[PDB]
């Protein structure tokens, strides 16, 4: 019916692919295009600050003695997955048309 | 029982939803300079509380809210 | 002692392998071979009720049970290795992450070279789950 | 002279008292007015219930349910009493024994319904330092009102027993048990 999004929700153009490989959610399973799918980068702390000073003290060649490691990953949802948690929310027309690109 | 006194050194803010509860930083100067790395715990608290009010511990390595 | 007697008075590297997930936590003992062990902890022997054996007081009640029984074997420093979970689960460890490592520090011992060690998959195979999902 | 700067409740002496607990000194204070008898404004901001000592906020707690209760007045009667009987009891000013058993009968950590998903989750949740102070208060009072419900031949001495025994964290009193209890379950799950 009517075009609510003239991209249609994805990252890929018109007339050029029309078929983009499906990937499973990190969540519910679910298979969605990558275009379509909601990326993030995480960069997950592997401690808390709290904790972070109560090992760092037992540690001699670690905390101080070099920077603590992270868990990076990359996590693609679904439109439902992404719109329960919040991380991504309905805007008003003005707004929807913004991008921010590919940079936080 | 452990009655080990702190210090509320600040009103950390706002947590639950019951208008019952707050959570709030606990200072330790129960410490005669003992190796403490913890240092100030967070501390869920049960009724009012105001800065500078010593209140005992039964509990130590606490950081309250967690992920739960 | 039973442990260190021709490493006494030096600190000896143990591993530990701490597997947090959302059903249980466990806390396991390895000594720099991974083919002998001592003890194997599950937080389900501590603290009963399936919610509670993953949450972070059974990492912390359990963790005092390693220190106890590494001081016996001989074991004073302690690497570590944090996973998540499997290459067709998530990329998320449990609650019982980031209580255990603490308690342990506390209780004295040292900690020196903590790892990442999970297993990621280059690719593998369909993850469990439907085209629809779990709705 | 002798009432000018001397302080009685009429043979009870304010300088023996100390405070025995370090968690509470700013919500346990010291009497100093010859009756715990109210006549002021006791409330009007969050802390300004604080100001005052223990005893006359338990002998306002005392007892409710009227139903041509003399109120304040008739409780002040039985204070007396109670405090003459604690006195000889302990061997010991019956002041300081109050100042005791309000802190030693109080449950110092509580847990709470706070969870969500259509389940409950309790945690470790400290209690303040005013909360120590009342929740105690009217515990052992309650336990009063029980007492003599339809029960013993005792009129004020319930009072004294309970007041004795809470101070000495024995569990024949009503406050202490709730303090056990209730500790069973918050330095047993967090």
């Amino acid at each position: 019916m009517t075009t609510k999004r003239r991209n249609h929700g994805r990252a890929k153009p018109p007339c050029s692919r029309g078929r983009t490989r499906p990937v499973h959610c990190f969540n519910c399973g679910r298979l969605a295009p990558k275009d379509k799918a909601v990326g993030r980068f995480v960069v997950r702390r592997m401690l808390d600050q709290a904790s972070a000073r109560d090992v760092a003290e037992a540690s001699n060649v670690y905390g101080a003695g070099f920077p603590m490691p992270k868990l990076y990953m990359k996590q693609r949802f679904c439109i439902a997955c992404a719109i329960h948690s919040r991380t991504v929310r309905a805007r008003p027309t003005d707004m929807r048309k913004r991008r921010f690109t590919t940079k936080v | 029982d452990q009655a080990q006194v702190g210090l509320i050194i600040k009103v950390l803010g706002r947590t639950g939803s019951r208008g019952n509860v707050t959570q709030v930083r606990v200072r330790l100067m129960a410490e005669e300079g003992s190796p403490d790395a913890n240092r100030t715990i967070v501390r869920n608290v049960k009724g009012p509380c105001k800065e500078g009010d010593m209140l005992s511990l039964m509990e130590t390595e606490r950081e309250a809210r967690r992920l739960r | 002692f039973y442990g260190s007697s021709a490493a006494k008075d030096e600190l000896v590297y143990g591993v530990v392998h701490i597997y947090a997930s959302f059903n249980d936590t466990f806390v396991h003992v390895t000594d720099m071979s991974g083919r002998e062990t001592f003890c194997k902890i599950t937080g389900g022997m501590k603290v009963k009720a399936d919610r509670d054996e993953s949450s972070p007081y059974a990492a912390m009640m359990a963790a005092q049970d390693v220190v106890a029984r590494c001081k016996e074997c001989g074991i004073n420093a302690l690497h570590v290795k944090m996973r998540a979970t499997g290459g067709v689960g998530t990329r998320s460890p449990g609650p019982g992450a980031q209580a255990a490592l603490r308690a342990l520090a506390r209780a004295g011992m040292k900690i020196g070279r903590i790892e990442d060690v999970t297993p990621i998959p280059t690719d593998s195979t369909r993850r469990k789950g439907s085209r629809r999902g779990r709705r | 002279m002798s009432a000018k700067a001397p302080k009685l409740f009429n043979k009870w002496s304010y300088e023996n008292l100390q405070t025995t607990e370090i968690a509470l000194s700013d919500h346990i204070s010291k009497t100093a007015t010859y009756v715990p008898h109210s006549a002021g404004r006791w409330q009007k901001k969050r802390f300004r219930k604080a100001r005052i000592p223990i005893v006359e906020r338990l002998t306002n707690g005392l007892m409710f349910k009227g139903r041509g209760n003399g109120k304040k007045l008739q409780a002040v009667r039985l204070v007396k009493h109670t405090l003459e009987i604690i006195h000889l009891l302990t061997d010991q000013n019956p002041l300081q024994v109050v100042i005791d058993a309000v802190s030693k009968g109080a449950p110092r950590e509580d847990s709470t319904r706070v969870g969500s998903g259509g389940v409950v989750r309790r945690q470790a949740v400290d209690v303040s330092p005013m909360r120590r102070v009342n929740e105690a208060i009217y515990l052992m009072c309650k336990g009063a009102r029980e007492a003599a419900f339809r029960n013993l031949k005792t009129l004020p001495e319930c009072l004294a027993d309970e007041i004795v025994n809470a101070s000495k964290g024995s569990s024949n009193s009503y406050a202490i048990k709730k303090k056990d209890e209730v500790e069973r379950v918050a330095k047993a799950n967090r």
